[PDB]
């Protein structure tokens, strides 16, 4: 959250009037909650898995302009955090097929499975 | 004798006795052929492209080594009962890792219109080998169900060949 918060609220960038909603099941410790108390005005989060989409339409993924996925890099199982990063993409193009997905991926062939998704 | 009734309640059902003003199997029930071969039935993409396949019936299977035997005789059984004729009788291609195919094999033999294609249920070249188009019914099972043990793994093959075929 903090390699992603400096590239994202970083002044060479223009200023970005949007806000970053995070959605993530297990609740943070209290370094992440300082992180949250730095970056107020800017950053809210709310607990909950992206499986539910009653926890979609909480967080107001249909109003949001664009979800992102951040995959663990150092994973014990390429694959299964590739399938974690797989089903994830699956529930929010399930909720909502009209949004644009921001997603990193661990290998190549595991880009035409994200191609397998129709919208 | 009794009547076998498919109303929405018990008492509207208690209502009958008041208101009254080779060329098969061993048996007879089911078809059966010879012991095949496993080199007889394996095809290759070409292969089964030449072979036209209309109406038919393709098996997708998620199996392994490690996976457990699903058992498939039960599943092929009543595809070739003697209740049609066997113009009538359906095609049948596995689709999968050959691994579980041999596994399974030794039990998959005495069956006719049965063919094995080793390789991917995701491979969208080996799905338009089979002509899941032309295809009747397109069966997607998993036999790592019941080794994962976790959401993100359970069913997530079969919800990735469902959606690759729908795209
Ligand atoms: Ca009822
Ligand atoms: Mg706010």
């Amino acid at each position: 959250v903090s390699n992603f918060l400096k590239d994202f609220l970083h002044k060479d960038r223009d200023d970005v009037n949007v806000e970053i909603v995070f959605l993530h099941n297990i609740s943070p410790n209290l370094e992440l909650e300082a992180l949250f108390k730095r970056h107020f005005t800017q950053v809210e989060f709310y607990q909950g898995s992206v499986l539910n989409p009653h926890d979609l339409a909480r967080v107001k993924i249909e109003s949001a302009d664009a979800c992102l996925i951040l995959a663990n890099k150092y994973c014990a199982d390429p694959d299964a955090e590739d399938a974690s990063n797989i089903m994830r993409v699956i529930s929010i193009k399930n909720y909502h097929p009209k949004i644009r997905i921001i997603t990193q991926m661990l290998q190549y062939h595991n880009k035409a499975h994200l191609l397998n998704i129709p919208s | 004798t009794l009547g076998f009734f498919i109303a929405s309640d018990a008492k509207e059902v208690k209502r009958a006795f008041f208101y009254c003003k080779k060329k098969y199997d061993s048996t007879g029930m089911f078809h059966w052929c010879a012991p095949k071969e496993i080199e007889k039935v394996i095809l290759t993409r070409s292969e089964a492209a030449m072979t036209v396949l209309s109406g038919h019936v393709v098996v997708c299977i998620f199996g392994d080594v490690s996976s457990a035997l699903i058992g498939l005789r039960n599943l092929v059984m009543p595809l070739r009962a003697s209740n049609f004729h066997y113009h009538e009788l359906k095609h049948i291609v596995f689709v999968g890792s050959i691994e579980y195919l041999k596994r399974e094999w030794e039990t998959l033999h005495n069956f006719p219109k049965v063919s094995i294609l080793p390789g991917t249920p995701l491979s969208r070249a080996d799905l338009r080998a089979v002509n899941i188009n032309l295809c009747d019914m397109c069966v997607i099972l998993s036999a790592n169900q019941n080794n994962i043990d976790d959401t993100s793994l359970q069913d997530k093959e079969c919800i990735l060949a469902s959606l690759n075929i729908k795209s």
